[PDB]
RNA sequence: GGGCGAGCCCCGAGGGGCUCUCGCUUCUGGCGCCAAGCGCCCGGCCGCGCGCCGGCCGGGCGCGACCCGCUCCGGGGACAG
RNA sequence: CGAAGGGACGGGCGAUGGCCUCCGUUGCCCUCGGCCGAUCGAAAGGGAGUCGGGUUCAGAUCCCCGAAUCCGGAGUGGCGG
């Protein structure tokens, strides 16, 4: 399926297509607070390889965390 | 005012937008008396105050 | 008085039956009628002198 | 008479400094919420940098009156409904026994829904026409699906919005949608659809993937840029020309 | 055709509803532990207590700490049927708190006092 | 657009291109908001009856208050940090 | 670095309540709207309105007697002017 290309596109991440779409939301995310809930994954297939199904009672935040 | 060395001058100017009088804290120029006109912004005259 | 007796106070014992009674001084009040007065007549008077000015020119 | 000497004019003088300003719009200066500001900014921000032509491919989207006739010829071929499965199932419950059948005849065709379920019958040349939503928030989804739809010969295009092609199926979203088989009468039609996409996405697609997208100022910024040519041109048009 | 007057955006004012449970939180409400009984302790016997009876026509008693003298004075119109012009409390320094109810001037003290048991 | 506008050139003294100026406030310790006017529609009562006819009562919309846009305006900005 | 109002006048729709004539109740819609932010913080700061006599072994501007005064309510307005 596509799981597999959604995977081996983001080992990527030097490439340009990932660094405008790093750019955007690393932008994004800093704008809101530091501690929300995420109503879908940004990165369904690594989520799912840690457990995340997307059924019933699945959620997910997102938390910045100071750099140092 | 206490603690300062400078008088301040009660200025009060019509809101152009909604129907109130807005006061303001101006420091008074060496010349200002009560009820004399004090105008505001590009337009107006080159005098004191 | 206290100002929270005045509520039981009457209305004639609040205020002078004048325009801008009770709150405006006698001096001042009949001076502002004198100062209002010649505004609108020199507005008038100023109006008139503007509209010279585009009929002439 | 009708008319009555005692009604005047007394017009509003909308000046600085002469009587009040009335209550006009006002939109430009709302001081919007957080969530509003940010998704505002956010497609200026789709604007401002220079996007990659693999996500640029994204803007050229398929044109309004041949999507009618994409949608038109995929009505008949929509999944079927909930309680329609089990008025399916229901219907050949009965025939088991009834009238000397266990319906092994025909399953109908269908389109597909899922990205999952689309490329692996792209990689085996199952596919025949691939429909694909552009504003999906993560595009990491589909990125590849429009260059790998060019290399398998499969024709593949670009509709506005995932709501619209989440109509199809009876869900809120559908990133993609792919044509596997159609009926015989519904061949002819599919095929005049075919190549008007095929020469717009897949026969020019040396133009797309080499397409840069953006670099596109504020038009407050644009206009103090175009003042200044026309600038340059009044001082130096005249004097030698 | 729609425009925004203010340049201030404020939060709309969206609709709420009330609450509809569809089981009550606790069984059953609790039984009122503060009734005319709990409120009324027992009168007084004492001397200084026994000269307001007659002279003030009045009467002493004792009262549950929690009380009100909207409560006391319906408790002993509710017990004694006796109507009451004004109650007037204190708490002592022991703990409780004592009640001088003056009755209107139409009953007797000394008359419904013998009723009560204290003389 | 609009004009008292400073005017020039062409000019038929109606008027078009060119630089700039305002969306029309400086003499006085007064007032100023919750629109006037215009235009187009709507409902009820009465009389003409051919009714977009007239009278009364009560409402809506647009101009008045130009149009379009992508950052609220500015000041920095690849340096600050 | 904030979608920080749950309030209010008038009108329209619908309903119940009491002699659904009238008044009252609540839900929605149109409309208006700021004010600088929850809250706490003085028994010597601000803060409406009680005094005289008598009375107890020990309390009295607090209890009794006699004179007032302030606040809130009133639908049918309880009466007059």
């Amino acid at each position: 399926g596509a799981y597999k290309y959604i995977q081996e596109l983001w080992r990527k991440k030097q490439s340009d297509v990932m660094r405008f779409l790093l750019r955007v939301r690393c932008w994004q995310y800093r704008q809101l607070s530091a501690l929300h809930r995420a109503p879908r994954p940004t990165r369904p297939d690594k989520a799912r390889r840690l457990g995340y199904k997307a059924k019933q009672g699945y959620v997910i935040y997102r938390i910045r965390v100071r750099r140092g | 005012d206490p603690g300062r060395g400078a008088p301040l001058a009660k200025v009060v100017f019509r809101d152009p937008y909604r129907f109130k009088k807005r006061t303001e804290l101006f420091i008074a120029a060496e010349g200002i008396h009560t009820g004399q006109f004090v105008y505001c912004g590009k337009k107006a005259q080159l005098n004191i105050g | 008085v206290r100002p929270k007796v005045l509520m039981r106070l009457s209305k004639t014992k609040k205020h002078v039956s004048r325009a801008y009674g009770g709150s405006m001084c006698a001096k001042c009040v009949r001076d502002r009628i004198k100062r209002a007065f010649l505004i609108e007549e020199q507005k008038i008077v100023v109006k008139v002198l503007k509209a010279q000015a585009q009929s002439q020119k | 008479k009708v008319v009555n000497p005692l009604f005047e004019k007394r017009p509003k003088n909308f000046g600085i400094g002469q009587d009040i300003q009335p209550k006009r719009d006002l939109t430009r200066f709302v001081k919007w919420p957080r969530y509003i500001r940010l998704q505002r900014q956010r497609a200026i921000l789709y604007k401002r940098l220079k996007v990659p032509p693999a996500i640029n491919q994204f803007t050229q989207v398929l044109d309004r009156q041949t999507a009618t006739q994409l949608l038109k010829l995929a009505h008949k071929y929509r999944p079927e409904t909930k309680q329609e499965k089990k008025q399916r199932l229901l219907a050949r419950a009965e025939k088991k026994a009834a009238g000397k059948g266990d319906v092994p005849t025909k399953r109908p065709p269908v389109l597909r829904a899922g990205v999952n379920t689309v490329t692996t019958l792209v990689e085996n040349k199952k596919a025949q026409l691939v429909v694909i939503a552009h504003d999906v928030d993560p595009i990491e989804l589909v990125v590849f699906l429009p260059a790998l739809c060019r290399k398998m010969g499969v024709p593949y295009c670009i509709l506005k919005g995932k709501a619209r092609l989440g109509r199809l199926v009876h869900r809120k979203t559908c990133t993609t949608v792919a044509f596997t088989q159609v009926n015989s009468e519904d061949k002819g039609a599919l095929a005049k659809l075919v190549e008007a996409i095929r020469t717009n996405y897949n026969d020019r697609y040396d133009e797309i993937r080499r397409h840069w997208g953006g670099n596109v100022l504020g038009p407050k910024s644009v206009a103090r840029i175009a003042k200044l040519e026309k600038a340059k041109a009044k001082e130096l048009a005249t004097k030698l020309g | 055709k729609k425009i925004r007057t203010s340049p201030t955006f404020r939060r709309p004012k969206t609709l709420r509803l009330r609450r509809q449970p569809k089981y009550p939180r606790k069984s059953a409400p609790r039984r009122n532990k503060l009734d005319h009984y709990a409120i009324i302790k027992f009168p007084l016997t004492t001397e200084s207590a026994m000269k307001k009876i007659e002279d003030n026509n009045t009467l002493v008693f004792i009262v549950d700490v929690k009380a009100n003298k909207h409560q006391i004075k319906q408790a002993v119109k509710k017990l004694y049927d006796i109507d009451v012009a004004k109650v007037n409390t204190l708490i002592r320094p022991d703990g409780e708190k004592k009640a001088y109810v003056r009755l209107a001037p139409d009953y007797d003290a000394l008359d419904v006092a013998n009723k009560i048991g204290i003389i």
